[PDB]
């Protein structure tokens, strides 16, 4: 009696919740390519960014170019040898590093391109500078789409993620905030961020993810954290083809119960574009509206937050949804008609802002989601 | 044809080892709380008392010393799986750092000794050793095995590494598993 | 090719451009070089039909990007060798024996070789090194074996065992067959890894990636009603918990609830009745929530673990029937027997007698409790 | 010392997002 | 307090059913009894065993005496303290306190050393990903070259307005004064040769005065050539995207033809009604003593849909050639008579649009498999068209108010197909248009692919269920043809005609009508009770196969 | 074929020579106290000899018959193995035992159990656990009552 | 491993002196027979035994005992001049067509004779481990229940 089938309401901003928005973008972050046959493409950031500028959105926010992270700063979560290897490896001298290649998983899935250290530094610096600007009160919403590498771990690189910049952002938030809530709406499970904060009660990691034989396999419902972090790691397993109304009806009660139970002081929001419909690796059926209602609902709470974009392997959909997120964070709703950007040829054939959902089966039954949120709500009674 | 009558409790112990190393990817807590030299020694003190025959005492000491020398020489040759060979390498590097030669006899636990006992008939069948010596070696091995059964609850205990820090087995890291089974 | 044409005093004059055409026609991901566009043979099926403003606000970014360094951590805080290892029988990076066609893993040797501190000259295996030492040694093998036997006088029985393993190349440990044959459930994987009855048959490449789009083995992308119907019986797979089979109607396929079968007892269970979100297609065999566990943990109030014994073949396994019926402290390893009228009434009378015994036990105590308070 | 590969740098590519 | 105590075990044995499951239940009970299983684990196991039997599990809970940590989860293991001590130089006390270094998880451990299953994609989605791949390829190289051109031209205009006496010893730092150390290196190594790119980089760092302008000129020539190739590639990419994208976004509609061929058969329609009856009979013995006299429920809120289905049927009848003209007119007036007699619509409305129970409103049709399958096909078409009609006004308002963006009109990006040939839905009602198009698809003047493309473009792939409208109305026509031309089948119709025409019937009339219907069919065939209500037009279909015998 | 003293009563007397075993008995040293001059004519099998011809000196038949005879009478079950030894015992005088004069495949045995005995031990365990927790709470209540009275 | 108090040990050697050095034997109905002592044994211990399974194994013990006293009196628990006694007992049983069962004619003396011969006899054949502790615990609580009221049945 927890799950309620509610139709998807239209997205409405709150005029009484105006936030100072600091957007973080480095112009070099688009000039790194993972590989010739590779799906992760950082270029999707800048046509997101070109949609911000062309939408005039920038005006409503403060644009910053964050200082790139150094090796030691990087070692706030990762080990010295892994950061060294990341700063020292190039595609040229790959035959110098085979033991580190199997040790840190760098290779294949996470390839070795010669702008690896700079891309990781840009991402990490964006995350830490957004967290710093949240700490000092200079902004209420910190936006950094260059990061989002939530699959990286202490001494390995996985899931197209080398540096877990979200962990550094949460660490920098923890120096000024006692309780930090991380919400991962990526279709994959945030294994690195949840593993980093598994044994602590200061960080609560809620991950709405597909859990089947899907990557990374972690994030099962019984995973609730150990030690002092027991019932402080919420995993929401979902099946294929969840649509906007279903995702709203699972997201809003769980996040509401977290707010009124965990009561965090800061929020980090992994905005994965791979949870959209038509994604190359994702298997969800979320439209842009459905992806954006989560960010609007978490913006309605008024907690200082940091919106950080992660996955997304079809560049047009993730760019359009990131532009719509950034527009929603300035309490405006962007019209569904694109202005002229340089990358205008991507968004065919209608050239509108909307990402159309596919007509595939919403196999997430109400009974299964009712049981899942009943178990989650039962586990959440101990977070007072 | 050389046959060994290993009791099925230690057979299940060896099969559980194989399960923990190859499937569950668990390695040995090294150096173990109960090592091989220790067990062999205890075995001797226990039995030596029972047997008074001095030739039997000499044999028993001969068998124990030969098992010690054979173990050390063979542990890194054919006694450990591919997953534990990186632990063997890091033990060798740690020993060479301290300028002490490595002695498997005192670093490895009794499960590797049980592996040696299990793999012993194949090694005996591969050398030109006469029938009476083979029979007496098998016989002392059976006495060691029936001594191990009475003490199976204190040398091979079952404990989850996720719950006990004093378990004989420890979980692996991705990095170890990677370097062990990737290159 | 004299790139910088320096003067007589070393001053720079003019450089010559190298061969740009050396890699100007490299094939990109489009199948054509970046110098040229698409060819006609893809333009036939690419285009619909083939018959043989600059108001950008995206150049103002660099003016409004202010640097951000306000973080608290700013500043500082011949023969070809084999493709498999000769020790573990697995592929990977190998060190190759020179005078021997066997190749080894870098970690598989005695001692294991660092992948950066290679031997400078030639490397031989232990068997090859023993062969060179024998060829080198004038004394015949048996003479060296006898000399090692009399030299190692302290140990005689293991002296041949000590001697003959120096000739043996290092190998990965594998359990012998008679260790494995006593447990029929335990199998051996392709890499020599452990496998047992709680392991699925590995699905071949045809089933996962070489299926049609509509029919996927995940059974989540389409309405498949040929899963609620038993193949060998034709009846409906009734789920255990809900006591229903939600087949759907193909006009309302959202009313169809997904159902799987257990991999041991074939008990059908809905994916919502047991909280699951997949069909466990690969990996370990799925076990319905109804089976008895083979491993349990109990609180001491440390802890105590219990594991069920592995299955043993009928030659080495004997089943025995206790003489004691009530209170036989078994280890949990149990086997049930079939049942062969007076037992029901005997039970009934035993429960009856024990119940007035419990009642009189309560009464004889509560009287002492109420008689204590007066004193 | 002659060496040869296999040429995959990481392991268990099967258990990865892009194999 | 005694009888349930002694009968609980064999009552539970009846409930568990399968002996095996009872064997494992007894094993669970013994494992609790041997001081091995904890009481909470026994409680949960019995909850999984006797969950639906509330009374029995409640009795077990109170009679056992249950009163309402260390849950590690399945995807995490604990490292020892030896592997934890790995130096992270940036960690102060707070990071050492709040970060977990002992509990880890991996995709390999979570896969149970088996792997992962990727999501299946269409070939249209795959070629969309290939188009996106080539787009990212061209744009990444062009934008990297443009950034290097910007940096090089900054250096060039810095070096132009200075003299030659200090131009000899002027040097450039690594990165050329930019925020990146490697982007210009990538551009140089791509544009020039592999072996000569490094020495050009060294010549640029040591002597930028002579090397920089020729490098900038090459890069600009390569940039303009790449942009020309990218534009006349972008034409191809845009046309292929317009050809592919809407088919790629269609998931169920791409395989709906084979799925509708396979699943809209006699066997599956019998299977659905039998499964619903099996569910009702299985849950009847547990609760719900008023067992319902119906299994399937159909609603018919709109009556114009019947005229639409009749128009499609007569369009197929006029188009087809495998049937004779007397058979064609018998199909026409048979369908019209059945629709006029079963429902409340009169023949005049059809022609102009194309224990005595007196004054009864509930009418029962007893049918064999043929009439049931024909009625199921009719309800399939009705629900498929009602899904379109119930959202017809919103999709009409969406199509009519389709404001295209300006720069696509100025640069003719938007597709022109589905227009010149008249497959868009602009200016007409969406439902009428669908019917018109369908009629055109039935008549053979319209291709299947263009009909599917028009439907998925107009309805945003929500009209995927109408891709096989011609095949299902063909099967409905065939089922009506075998409905009147089969022995022991047309007499059941005639009996339904007599039952519907003669109102004010008692219960015994319904019983004798039931056995008179049964007479015509075998004692093995299936009886179907199709109940129609004049009020609200609700149809209740009940499965009484081999029940009334 | 015969012995000088009775193997049952341990003194000499009228003996009866058994055919295979050399032990002999008196006319009262048997399970029938056989009346003299009235023995039924035959080879005079004893109890052990009749056991040998009943089992045909074969193992598996006597194992399946022990299984059977333990099987039918479960009301004497804990003594069921003890009931065969009499049929394989030649009767004798009560020889008073010594302390009364003064003053490995067997490790993994699966228990074969019936459902009624599992049911009995389940009822046993729940009743024991319930009433030791009831008693211990009753003793704790009395103890707190005595402590509050004394304080 | 069985313990028998001299209370019993002294009375059993005194009975040994009566049956070997004296002609005096037990009576023909043997005064109190075994059904009443075993029925009051169950009627007090099963009313003192707490769980129903304990009462179940108690019933078994007594019944088994009853069958063992039926099936064992003619083989082990007989002395001199008692064979002839059991002889006209079986000759009297055949006269009235009711069959010869040895429980309702005998007394408790050959019961504690049976537990006296029990531990050597229990080790003669193959037996369990813990079934032996169950049997010896049943014999000990039976003998201490006798030791409460020895003088009821054992007064000369
Ligand atoms: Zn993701
Ligand atoms: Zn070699
Ligand atoms: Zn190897
Ligand atoms: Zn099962
Ligand atoms: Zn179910
Ligand atoms: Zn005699
Ligand atoms: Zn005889």
């Amino acid at each position: 009696m927890v799950y309620e089938a509610t139709p998807f309401d239209p997205i409405t901003v709150k005029p009484s919740d105006k936030r100072r928005v600091a957007y973080f973008y480095d112009a070099d972050v688009g000039n790194y390519a993972y590989g010739a046959g590779h799906p992760m493409k950082p270029h999707r950031i800048r046509m997101a960014h070109s949609l911000i500028m062309n939408y005039g959105l920038y005006k409503k926010m403060e644009i910053y170019r964050a200082k790139p992270a150094t090796k030691q700063e990087m070692c706030q979560f990762h080990t010295d040898e892994y950061i060294d290897f990341l700063s020292r490896v190039t595609p040229d001298n790959l035959e110098m590093f085979k033991r580190e290649s199997v040790k840190f998983n760098v290779g294949d899935d996470c390839p070795v391109f010669d702008g690896l250290y700079e891309y990781c530094s840009i991402s990490g610096g964006g995350s830490m500078e957004g967290a710093a600007r949240l700490n000092r009160g200079k902004c209420d919403v910190a936006v950094n789409y260059a990061g989002g590498l939530h699959h990286a771990k202490k001494s390995e690189a996985s899931g197209f993620c080398y540096l877990n910049d979200i962990v550094l952002g949460i660490i920098e938030l923890l120096r000024y905030h006692p309780r930090v809530l991380y919400i991962d709406i990526d279709v994959h499970h945030g294994d690195g961020v949840e593993e980093a904060f598994y044994t602590t009660d200061r960080v609560m990691t809620c991950s709405f993810h597909k859990y089947g034989e899907f990557f990374p396999g972690t994030g099962e419902l019984r995973d609730i954290g150990v030690g002092a972090g027991k019932n402080y790691a919420v995993n929401v397993p979902l099946r294929d083809g969840i649509d906007d109304a279903t995702y709203r009806s699972v997201f809003e009660p769980v996040i509401k119960k977290i707010m009124e139970w965990y009561q965090p002081s800061a929020v980090v929001l992994q905005c994965g574009g791979d949870s959209l419909s038509g994604d190359r690796l994702g298997c969800f059926n979320l439209s842009m509206e459905g992806h954006a209602n989560c960010v609007n609902y978490v913006k309605s709470f008024g907690i200082p937050m940091m919106v950080v974009g992660g996955g997304g392997y079809t560049m047009r959909n993730v760019a359009r949804t990131w532009c719509f997120e950034t527009g929603l964070l300035n309490n405006v709703v962007l019209d569904k008609d694109l202005p002229y950007n340089e990358y205008y040829e991507y968004y065919g054939p209608d050239y509108k802002l909307s990402v159309r959902p596919s007509n595939m089966f919403n196999v997430n039954t109400p009974e299964y989601l009712d049981k899942v949120m009943t178990n989650i709500f039962a586990n959440l009674e101990n977070t007072k | 044809k050389i046959s060994l009558q290993i009791p099925i409790k230690l057979k299940s112990v060896l099969v559980d080892d194989w399960e923990y190393v190859t499937k569950d990817k668990k390695i040995c807590r090294l150096p173990a709380d109960v090592t091989v030299e220790m067990v062999l020694n205890k075995y001797e003190h226990e039995v030596s008392q029972e047997l008074e025959s001095p030739g039997s005492q000499s044999q028993l000491s001969e068998y124990c010393a030969g098992l010690k020398l054979y173990f050390d020489k063979c542990l890194g040759n054919m006694l450990l799986y591919r997953l534990e060979r990186l632990q063997y390498d890091e033990l060798l590097k740690k020993s060479s750092k301290d300028q002490k030669p490595l002695v498997p006899i005192r670093i490895y636990g009794a499960i590797h000794l049980l592996r040696l006992i299990s793999v012993l008939p194949e090694l005996i069948s591969s050398t030109t050793m006469d029938l009476q010596s083979c029979q007496l070696l098998i016989k002392q091995t059976e006495d060691f095995l029936v001594w191990l059964l009475m003490h199976v609850d204190e040398y091979f205990n079952d404990k989850d590494p996720n719950r006990s820090d004093d378990a004989l087995y420890v979980n692996t890291s991705s990095q170890y598993e990677g370097v062990a089974l990737g290159m | 090719k004299e790139l910088l044409e320096k003067d007589s005093k070393g001053n720079i004059i003019k450089l010559n451009e190298p061969s740009t055409i050396s890699e100007d026609s490299k094939v990109s991901v489009t199948g054509l070089p970046l110098n040229k566009g698409p060819s006609e043979k893809i333009k036939r099926e690419s285009l619909w039909n083939y018959r043989k403003r600059n108001d950008l606000k995206t150049f103002l970014t660099e003016n409004m990007t202010e640097e951000s360094n306000i973080r608290s951590t700013i500043g500082w805080n011949d023969f070809e060798n084999e493709d498999f290892c000769s020790a573990c029988n697995q592929s990977g990076s190998f060190l190759c024996c020179d005078t021997c066609p066997k190749s080894f893993h870098f970690l598989c040797l005695d001692p294991p070789i660092d992948p950066n501190n290679l031997p400078k000259g030639d490397w031989h295996c232990n068997e090859c090194k023993f062969k060179i030492f024998i060829n080198n040694s004038m004394a015949t093998l048996k003479k060296i074996e006898s000399n090692f036997i009399k030299q190692n006088n302290n140990v005689k029985i293991f002296a041949k065992l000590l001697f003959n393993i120096d000739s043996h190349n290092p190998k990965q440990f594998q359990l012998p067959n008679y260790i494995k044959e006593t447990f029929p459930a335990v199998k051996t994987g392709s890499r020599g890894q452990y496998s047992d009855e709680n392991d699925k048959i590995p699905l071949t490449d045809r089933q996962l990636f070489n299926t049609s789009y509509g029919q996927s083995i995940t059974k989540l992308d389409s309405y498949n009603p040929d899963t609620h119907i038993d193949s060998n019986s034709g009846k409906f797979l009734i789920c255990y918990k809900c006591n229903q089979t939600r087949l759907g109607s193909w006009s309302h396929p959202e009313n169809s609830r997904l159902i799987m079968t257990c991999d041991y007892c074939q008990t059908p269970w809905h994916l919502d009745c047991v909280p699951r979100a997949s069909f466990k297609n690969l990996g370990s065999k799925w076990k319905c929530p109804l089976h008895s566990p083979t491993k349990v943990y109990k609180k001491i109030h440390n802890y105590k673990v219990w594991k069920k014994q592995r299955l043993i073949n009928k030659k080495n396994q004997l089943y025995y029937e206790p003489l004691q019926k009530i209170g036989y402290q078994n280890n949990g390893n149990i086997q049930i027997i079939p049942t062969t009228n007076s037992i029901k009434y005997d039970f009934f009378d035993k429960i009856y007698k024990s119940k007035m015994v419990q009642k009189r036990k309560l009464f004889q105590f509560q009287e002492s409790l109420i008689d204590k308070l007066v004193s | 010392a002659r060496t040869k590969q296999t040429g995959k740098a990481p392991r268990k590519q099967l258990a990865t997002k892009a194999a | 307090s005694l009888n349930e105590e002694v009968t609980f075990f064999e009552k539970a044995k009846r409930y568990i059913g399968n002996k095996h499951l009872y064997t494992e239940f007894l094993k669970i009970l013994n494992l609790y009894s041997q001081d091995i299983l904890d009481l909470d684990d026994l409680v949960e196991k019995v909850d999984f065993y006797l969950g639906s039997n509330k009374e029995l599990f409640t009795w077990f809970k109170n009679f056992v005496g249950y009163q309402e940590c260390e849950a590690f989860g399945p995807s995490y293991k604990r490292l020892p303290k030896s592997d934890t001590f790995m130096p992270c130089s940036g960690r102060d006390d707070m990071c050492w306190e709040v970060l977990n270094d002992e509990w880890v998880g991996h995709p390999v451990w979570a896969s149970e050393d088996s792997g992962f299953i990727a999501h299946r994609k269409n070939q249209y989605e795959e070629t969309l990903f290939k188009i996106e791949e080539e787009r990212h390829e061209y744009d990444f190289y062009i934008e990297s070259n443009l950034r290097t051109i910007q940096c090089l031209e900054t250096i060039v205009n810095k070096i132009e307005n200075m003299t030659e006496n200090e131009k000899a010893n002027f040097k450039l730092p690594p990165g050329l004064g930019h925020t990146s150390m490697t982007i210009y290196k990538k551009v140089i190594r791509k544009v020039y040769d592999k072996e000569r790119g490094f020495e050009i980089i060294d010549a640029l760092h040591e002597h930028p005065a002579v090397t920089a302008p020729v490098v900038l000129k090459r890069l600009k020539q390569k940039d303009e050539e790449w942009r020309r190739a990218q534009r006349e590639w972008n034409k191809v990419w845009r046309e292929l995207e317009q050809k592919v994208f809407f088919k790629s976004l269609d998931h169920l509609g791409l395989t709906f033809k084979q799925a509708d061929k396979k699943l809209l058969t006699t066997k599956q329609l019998i299977s659905e009604i039998s499964s619903i009856k099996v569910d009702q009979t299985n849950k009847k013995i547990h609760w719900l003593t008023p067992k319902p006299k119906s299994q399937l429920d159909f609603d018919f809120p709109d009556k114009n849909i019947f005229y639409d289905i009749l128009c499609l049927a007569d369009t197929f009848i006029t188009h087809t050639t495998a049937y004779s003209n007397p058979d064609k007119e018998r199909l026409k007036d048979l369908l019209k008579y059945f629709i006029s007699l079963f429902f409340s619509i009169s023949f005049e409305k059809i022609e102009e649009s194309l224990g005595i129970i007196q004054n009864r409103s509930i009418f029962n049709l007893f049918a064999n498999t043929n009439i049931y399958i024909f009625f199921r096909h009719w309800t399939t078409i009705y629900e498929r068209l009602l899904e379109i009609k119930q959202m017809n006004e919103r999709v009409t308002k969406e199509i009519n108010t389709r404001s295209t963006v300006t720069f696509a009109k100025d640069l003719d990006l938007l597709s022109s197909q589905l227009s010149e040939m008249g497959l868009d839905f602009v200016g007409e009602d969406a439902y009428k248009q669908v019917l018109r198009l369908s009629r055109r698809l039935i008549n053979g003047d319209l291709e299947h692919q263009w009909f599917e493309e028009s439907l998925r473009q107009a309805y945003n792939n929500k009209a995927f269920k109408l891709y096989t409208i011609d095949k299902v109305t063909q099967s409905l026509v065939k089922h009506a043809h075998t409905l009147m031309t089969d022995a022991k089948t047309a007499e059941i119709m005639a009996l339904f005609v007599k039952d519907r025409n003669a109102s004010t019937t008692s219960a015994k009339d319904q019983i004798i009508y039931r056995l008179q219907v049964r007479s015509h069919m075998s004692n093995t065939e299936n009886m179907f009770r199709i109940e129609f209500d004049k009020r609200t037009l609700h149809v209740s279909i009940q499965y009484i196969a081999l029940d009334d015998l």
